[PDB]
């Protein structure tokens, strides 16, 4: 949508993922592994949710109204009568209709919105130490084990402890 | 730091978002069928097919509309002095007793229908010189002739009809109506016969109104072996005011008054049946659930409803898109 | 790898997006002047000032009115049986028949013009004892004095107007419309030169109504050499219902019935021409063409028609912001 | 709009450019040219012609309706019957109002949107080589070629290729 | 190239945004309280509590209806020829005249409430053979016996009432109002006494139209010491068109004509003090400012007024998101 | 809101600032201090002003209309009248109810994108020579006193200045 991460920089979802929205898969020294993120999950869903309450606030009730269904031919009282609740009917579709198109255009962009900025916060926390390979997958460039990827997915991975090992692997390398 | 720390290898950490096999079309601002992980729907459009009986209070017409119920048919004798929240109106209703019809008929039953209330007060309307009570053998109360019973037909003493000029003061603090009426005889003949007087005349009066309507001999078909019509009118007496009635012939007297209220009363007509189930909204169709915004049962509706609307289906979509890894 | 590349140079690359030299200002949320590389109009403000003739059925009612079509005016009878999707009625329309007032005419025209057809057929109802055929000479038909196709109008027999009691059922199954009418006399003499009592009664009935006029003595300003008038009055009988015409004096009797369909006819005034198009949409200045959402030409539209707007233009950005390069 | 890119850090657009919406203009070691990216234009214009279509979907039709025009002076039903009308325009002149505002709003952050997109999509193909000088252009640092502008804009450019060449000129420098 | 010489550092340099201790709470599309830094209100909710006398004619009614003021109620004399934009009518009007009732009150004050004029032009109407002027002890003016001002009340001359029958042209290039009325007796003896024949009628119209209105004798309730009552109608007669008044007994004749305008100007009823101020907007609350969008103080206004909405309360956010830095 | 600057990677706001809505706090060699970016202040407000203007334009003028309040009972016509003004009553409430809905969230989308098109324009600026911190603080790697300070906030920071500078100590230091 927007932001151009969901059907866009990232090329299709996970099928596999079962446990939340937006998530992790790696590949490091103990093998591969896959994990939900269930912050932007959470705040995805509550995002939707809150949408979705608001929509389904209060229907007002109505009590004596006026007659909608006639078997006489009267003319003119009756035209207007049939005018009134006609215009009523299509005023109201047509609100219908709206509501939930900006709605849905919304949904798609705020999703695709939590998946860019989970990138966005995970590239700001690996600093110098890895390098966006452009399809939502950062390449590490330094030993990361399986506790290292819960740290860069919890939220706590210290750039500086692997800054000196990544800019050498990184950059020095023949050129 | 460490020391030659040399350990030169390198990971990959992708990040992603899940997809469904299945998923769901929806409608947006710029595609109309584009695909989410999950939706859910907004118009309400099936019926239980059955008008249940709470929260308001429905009352089964059975074969009454309520005008006839107003009037006192025979047959709807159960109804008197009956309330409701919604007077449910039969397809099979039918009328049994004298042929009348009801110039405004479309705002009586409203203005019944909303006031929620059947019940009658009998006043000590005093006819002096006529013959009270008068009926029919095409209203027939048991084995004999009969009438409505919230109506008094009268008709000539002896020789004569006099000028009756009767007042009745609304003197408690609240609305009251009134439900008249005017016989049209069949032919002159019959005018004289019960009237004596060869012109009727019924004049109904407040302070703040009057009608005089005079009634209208010749033939009309055939309706339960009659061809003349009763015409039924209506009078709110406010409180301070008065009523007064004088006519000189053709009068169906009132036998006191029905009494108003302002509440969330109102009239619907529905062949479905009445079950014992709590819903909010009724629909002719059956009681509807009131979770969805809007509705596609029918337009017409009673209670906490859905707006209705055209569409049969509305999906908000509330997932992300759906873009599978697969599809499986 | 490779090996020397002995110059090391560098290149740049940079995004732009296009920009056109004109452009177009648009409304926004937030502006209500930004200018776009494009935009498109949404509001169809002009009509081509002629009403095609398709796809709908244009009737042009010409110089009738489609009630004195209906009625059966002399210079009308052009119409007898005809149909329409839309009966067009002209500014100059004239009426050229005896002088009638028509009670509730907004609601006749209406309920006519939406049957959208004025098919008669003729029924044998018997006048016995009263002249029948009358006419006028401010209804000329041809060299002679007439009266309106549709109405037959009764005068005394000799010397006696009987009491006319006739009945005319509805076998058929379809409802069929009624027209009749009350001839108001100028003076008591004319009232008693032609229905001999000196006051005629009209009482036309059915199961489900009745519905009486009694005339009204008196002049009114002469109109084609008359100050009496007629009224003219409806009567719809369903299936399996029955008419019954009962009059002592006054009456202009029916001949037969219109047949009532439902269908998508109307009418609609205006003196646009009327061309060979093909148009779905019509408006009384022409048609118009529906490709646009919403319109500014008339708010009286019949056919598939933009929704009439207040405003006269509305354009819809298709385009990205125009940030041209160069000065003003 | 949203996002900054047109009208925002893309100074202003190209007249010149007649081809496409969204393009790339160069200059490397064979001379200069200018492109339309077909790509991102197609996604800007199926976007709009969707937002189109969807804004002339069905006129609803109407028949036989009530009477607008009146020569006499009636009271209490003509002025309803009047009242009546009034009060289905303003409510559909206030949807049209409305509706053209948001969709165009919508519509210039669809573009600024569709143009950023383009740049992030060339910034992350480039990765380590070239580095943007904030007007939308990158400046690349190793010997680029047309054939190597033409790999970048059709999206084949591999950037291992010039990794070290790249690294060299961009950093080692004399700092 | 630049040669730093000794120092070696950073800097920090941090982004931000404001934020305020207080904050409002503002709707959203997916919160309903999310607190931003300042929000702006929307439904006007308060009136100033007494209506402006400027810029629109507002002309207060005091204890006259506007109809009274029409009819010319000796007590709403003040109002002859007196013209408004907004007509305020007070919930302690009274009439004080002879007893009369209008058939279609509500259309009659509306008619008049718009066209905005009470301007009267007398005209020569020449009543031959019947006694003019007539009043009643009901509508004392000054000591005497009166009637309204606007109307004629003819009775017999010595032992005749001729059958009127009298012409007024609409020559002017204007539509004239024309306000008449029928006597209803309240005993047969009455009627003779007054009009001679038993059974009055009056027959007021025009090439377009006609009315005939029959008297209805019969008592009412005594309204200032009278059982009769008078009922009110009116005839617009167009350019160019004539009206002609018929009568044989009962006739209250019209003086002139009242002239009709096309305007801005209704009628509002309101116990709101007027005071002098400036404002467009009239509320019978009393004034409200129109600077906001939408109003809930009433749905009934006159002028520039916010669109009357449900609410009581919409805030529009005009300022971020408030995110302090300890706590709200 | 849709950027996740504004209680997203900025962790809040500075009740301190009275001088405009975004700006900069600094630390250097010479001390702290702070200052309103007055550009995107300007902007923010202007937007924010476009929009409330646009909602108090023309309050429509209606004389004459229906009568709204009745003391007797009448039936029919009276029916019509009360459903004809309770359906328009609904009808514009729902409007006011959605329009300052949608109004809202995009207010708060749009000072969301201001704030982080500032972040965005000085990272453009700064070049090679600074690094970000992940919660809106970028760290300058060169001397940078007040006025190089300034001219960052101003607008004409220029880089090369401190690109050698800068970037030995960036990435040389031991690794
Ligand atoms: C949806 C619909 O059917 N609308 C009808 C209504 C309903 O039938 C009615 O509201 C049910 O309560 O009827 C309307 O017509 C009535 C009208 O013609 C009056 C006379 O003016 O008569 C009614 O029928 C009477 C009949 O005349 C009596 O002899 C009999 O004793 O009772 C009958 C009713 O049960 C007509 O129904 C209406 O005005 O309300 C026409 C609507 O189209
Ligand atoms: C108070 C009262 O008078 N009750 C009478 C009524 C009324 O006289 C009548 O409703 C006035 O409209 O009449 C009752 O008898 C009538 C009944 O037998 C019917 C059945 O058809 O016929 C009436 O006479 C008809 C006669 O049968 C027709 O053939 C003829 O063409 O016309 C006559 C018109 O009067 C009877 O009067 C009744 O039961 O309705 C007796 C009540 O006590
Ligand atoms: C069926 C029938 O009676 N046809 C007559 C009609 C009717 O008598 C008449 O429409 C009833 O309203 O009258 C016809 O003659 C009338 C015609 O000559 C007009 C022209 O003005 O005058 C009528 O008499 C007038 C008289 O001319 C006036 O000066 C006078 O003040 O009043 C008189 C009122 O009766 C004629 O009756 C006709 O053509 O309309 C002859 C039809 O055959
Ligand atoms: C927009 C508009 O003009 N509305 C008018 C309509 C139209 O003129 C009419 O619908 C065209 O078909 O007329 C309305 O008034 C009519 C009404 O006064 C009746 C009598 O109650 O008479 C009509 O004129 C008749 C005239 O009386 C006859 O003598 C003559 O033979 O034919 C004339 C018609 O052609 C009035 O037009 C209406 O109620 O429909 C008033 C609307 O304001
Ligand atoms: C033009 C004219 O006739 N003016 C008379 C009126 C009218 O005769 C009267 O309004 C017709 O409705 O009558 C005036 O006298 C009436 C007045 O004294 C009232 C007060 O009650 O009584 C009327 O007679 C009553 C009588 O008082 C009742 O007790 C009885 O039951 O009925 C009688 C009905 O006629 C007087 O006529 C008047 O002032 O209104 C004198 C006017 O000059
Ligand atoms: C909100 C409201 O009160 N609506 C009423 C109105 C208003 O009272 C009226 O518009 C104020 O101008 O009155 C309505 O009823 C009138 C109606 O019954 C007519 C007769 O058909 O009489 C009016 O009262 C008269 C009274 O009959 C006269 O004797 C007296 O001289 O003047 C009185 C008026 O001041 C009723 O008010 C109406 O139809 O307009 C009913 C609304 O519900
Ligand atoms: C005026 O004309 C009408 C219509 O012609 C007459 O109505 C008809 O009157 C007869 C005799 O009363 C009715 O007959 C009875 O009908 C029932 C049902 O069919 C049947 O059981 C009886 O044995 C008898 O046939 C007839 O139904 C009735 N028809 C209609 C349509 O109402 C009326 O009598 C005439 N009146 C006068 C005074 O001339
Ligand atoms: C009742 O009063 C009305 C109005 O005064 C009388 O109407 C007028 O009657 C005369 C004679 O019939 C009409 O004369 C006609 O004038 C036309 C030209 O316009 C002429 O061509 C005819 O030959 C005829 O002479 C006059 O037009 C008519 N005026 C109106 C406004 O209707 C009516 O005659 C009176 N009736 C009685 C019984 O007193
Ligand atoms: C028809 O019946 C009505 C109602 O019974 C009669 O109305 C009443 O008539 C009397 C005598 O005219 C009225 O009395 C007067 O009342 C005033 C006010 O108190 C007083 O000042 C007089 O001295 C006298 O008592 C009474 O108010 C009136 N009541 C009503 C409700 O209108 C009417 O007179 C009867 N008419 C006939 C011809 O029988
Ligand atoms: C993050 O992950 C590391 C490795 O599992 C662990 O030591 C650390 O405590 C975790 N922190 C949190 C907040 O989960
Ligand atoms: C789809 O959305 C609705 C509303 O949020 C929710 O009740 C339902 O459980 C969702 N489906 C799944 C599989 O989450
Ligand atoms: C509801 O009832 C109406 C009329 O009885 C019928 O036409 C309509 O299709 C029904 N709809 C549903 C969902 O039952
Ligand atoms: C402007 O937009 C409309 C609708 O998308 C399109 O038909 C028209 O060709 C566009 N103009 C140009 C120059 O592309
Ligand atoms: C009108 O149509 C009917 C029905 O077919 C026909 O019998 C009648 O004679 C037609 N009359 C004319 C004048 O066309
Ligand atoms: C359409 O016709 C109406 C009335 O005939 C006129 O006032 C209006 O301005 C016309 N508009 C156009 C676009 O023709
Ligand atoms: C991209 O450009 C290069 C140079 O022109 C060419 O060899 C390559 O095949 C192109 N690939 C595509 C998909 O156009
Ligand atoms: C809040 O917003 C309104 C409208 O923009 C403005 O008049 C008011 O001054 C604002 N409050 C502050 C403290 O800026
Ligand atoms: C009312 O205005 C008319 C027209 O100028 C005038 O002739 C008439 O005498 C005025 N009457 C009063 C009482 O002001
Ligand atoms: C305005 O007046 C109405 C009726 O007089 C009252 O119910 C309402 O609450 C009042 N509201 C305000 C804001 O004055
Ligand atoms: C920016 O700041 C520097 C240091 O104060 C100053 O020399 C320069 O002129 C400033 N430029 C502008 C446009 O303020």
């Amino acid at each position: 949508g927007l932001f151009g991460a969901i059907a866009g920089f990232i090329e299709n979802g996970w099928e596999g993922m079962i446990d939340g929205w937006y998530g992790f898969r790696h590949q490091n020294s103990e093998g591969t592994g896959q994990a939900a993120d269930l912050k932007s999950t959470q705040a995805a869903i509550d995002q939707i949710n809150g949408k979705l309450n608001r929509v389904i606030e209060k229907t007002n009730e109505k009590f004596h109204q006026i007659e909608k269904e006639f078997s006489e031919v009267e003319g003119r009282i009756q035209d207007l009568e049939k005018y009134v609740e006609d215009t009523k009917i299509d005023l109201w579709s047509y609100n219908a209709e709206l509501l939930v198109a900006l709605e849905n255009q919304h949904t798609i962009d705020l999703t695709d919105s939590e998946m860019n900025k989970l990138f966005e916060k995970t590239r700001r926390q690996l600093r110098e130490n890895a390098e966006e390979m452009g399809n939502g997958c950062f390449k590490i460039y330094h030993k990361c084990d399986n506790a290292c990827i819960e740290s860069i997915r919890n939220g706590t991975y210290d750039h500086d402890v692997y800054r000196d090992e990544a800019l050498n692997n990184r950059f020095q390398i023949k050129g | 730091q460490d020391l030659p720390g040399n350990d030169n290898s390198t990971a990959t950490l992708c990040l992603g978002h899940h997809a469904v096999p299945n998923g769901t079309l929806v409608k947006t601002i710029t595609d109309d069928q584009i695909e989410v992980t999950n939706a859910t729907e907004l118009v309400q459009s099936s019926s239980t097919g059955k008008i249940c009986n709470n929260p308001h209070r429905i009352l089964d017409g059975i074969d009454c509309t309520l005008i006839d119920a107003l009037l006192g048919d025979p047959h709807c004798d159960v109804f008197q002095n009956e309330t409701w929240d919604l007077f449910v109106e039969r397809s099979k209703a039918f009328s049994n007793c004298y042929p009348y019809d009801v110039p405004d008929y479309a705002s009586l039953r409203s203005l019944v229908a909303s006031s929620g209330t059947l019940e009658f007060i009998t006043e000590g309307f005093t006819w002096t010189g006529v013959t009270q009570n008068g009926g029919s053998n095409a209203c027939k109360r048991g084995p004999g002739s009969g009438f409505f019973s919230r109506l008094n037909w009268l008709t000539k003493s002896g020789s004569t009809y006099p000028v009756l000029n009767v007042t009745m003061p609304n003197n408690d603090n609240f609305d009251k109506l009134y439900i008249w009426g005017i016989h049209h005889p069949s032919t002159n003949q019959e005018q004289t016969s019960l009237y004596v007087q060869a012109s009727g005349r019924v004049t109904v009066s407040t302070r703040r109104s009057q009608q005089t309507i005079i009634p209208n001999i010749g033939s009309r078909p055939w309706v339960r072996g009659l061809s003349s019509r009763i015409s039924i009118y209506w009078t709110i007496v406010k409180p301070g005011d008065v009523l007064v009635i004088n006519s000189n012939g053709n009068l169906i007297a009132p036998r006191g008054y029905f009494k108003m209220r302002t509440g969330k009363s109102s009239i619907m007509r529905s062949d479905a049946p009445i079950d014992t189930c709590i819903s909010e909204c009724i629909t002719p169709n059956g009681s509807i659930p009131n979770d969805k915004p809007f509705q596609n049962v029918n337009k017409i509706t009673y209670g906490a409803c859905p707006k209705y609307v055209k569409q049969n289906t509305l999906k908000l979509a509330t997932g992300m898109r759906n873009v599978p890894e697969k599809q499986t």
